């Protein structure tokens, strides 16, 4: 499951809808262990049509969850079209890549903050399955 | 009985093909892919349009084979029945072949929840496609009438109309 994917997964149980602590989930720094996958190439493009939505907070929380504290702690901003990019843009841009996209917990879990229920990763695939 | 497994792929590849048609979307869009199954349709979005995509799918034996696949996409055991667990404004779209119909087997209500949620977690005037089997009118009407309760406009589109074997139903709608 990519680091992009915990920026917007929150708790599936309903009783949770309206909870401001059903997103991010609390994910476990002692349990998930992290891969990290080169074969997904660059997309300047999506990272762009992504962004506005991301929830930096909740990037910036997971990721020191995850033992990574070496981020900005304001919202990276671009130009509105990729031939706007500057080196630094482009740097930024392709920093946002590795953090997001290249980035996944393979073996895992982590637990929604209103109702504490846990949730099990395995082989990159979280289980989003409902007990009784 | 049965269909050889290169035979659902090339209809499932097709279906999906004309799903990217009907949705009409922006390259390198993030979308919600319902009922990926082995993540086929998965493949298609990232080759045809380079997009980035979650697939949902119910069965531990269909995500394992996604897995033997060297997808780009995030597989995740759920239930969409149960609802779309990421929140509001997370897909620019979202697409589901051959699988939705699996919602009307408490029926009504799981509809619902199948709806309202993904009705949120859709962007504003976020498109859903979904290719599906219906078993008769009532249930396709059901369906329909699920979708536009809970926010979603847009309607039904029927190819080869007049072909009992090549049928095909398309939901088509925006929020
Ligand atoms: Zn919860």
């Amino acid at each position: 499951m990519k680091f992009l994917t915990t920026n917007f997964l929150k708790c599936s149980v309903k009783a949770c809808d309206t909870s401001n602590d059903n997103f991010p989930l609390q994910y476990d720094g002692s349990k998930c262990q992290l891969v990290q996958d080169e074969s997904i190439e660059f997309n300047p493009e999506f990272l762009l049509n992504i962004v506005d939505r991301v929830d930096w907070p909740a990037v910036l929380t997971v990721a020191a969850e995850l033992g990574n504290n070496a981020l900005p702690p304001t919202k990276p901003s671009f130009p509105s079209s990729i031939q706007e990019l500057t080196d630094d843009d482009m740097a930024i841009l392709n920093d946002l890549h590795t953090l997001l996209l290249q980035t996944s917990i393979a073996e895992g879990e982590m637990k929604c903050r209103n109702c504490g229920h846990i949730y099990y990763i395995k082989n990159g695939i979280p289980n989003l399955l409902l007990p009784p | 009985k049965y269909t050889g497994s290169t035979r659902v792929q090339h209809i499932q590849a097709k279906m999906t093909l004309r799903a990217l048609e009907l949705l009409n979307l922006q390259p390198c869009s993030f979308i919600l892919d319902i009922g990926c199954g082995s993540g086929l349709s998965g493949e298609i979005l990232t080759q045809e349009g380079d997009h980035v995509w979650c697939g949902l799918d119910i069965s531990p034996s269909m995500l394992a084979t996604g897995l033997s696949r060297e997808l780009e996409g995030d597989l995740m055991l759920q239930d969409m029945g149960t609802g779309i667990p990421f929140r509001a404004g997370s897909f620019d779209a979202a697409i589901s072949i051959s699988a939705i119909q699996w919602l009307c087997n408490d029926p009504k209500q799981r509809l619902m929840r199948f709806f309202n949620t993904l009705y949120a977690a859709l962007k504003k005037g976020g498109k859903f496609v979904a290719q599906f089997y219906p078993k008769n009118d009532d249930q396709v009407d059901d369906i329909l009438q699920s979708a536009k309760v809970a926010g979603f406009s847009g309607g039904l589109v029927v190819d080869d109309p007049e072909s009992k074997k090549n049928k095909k139903y398309y939901l088509v709608l925006s929020s």
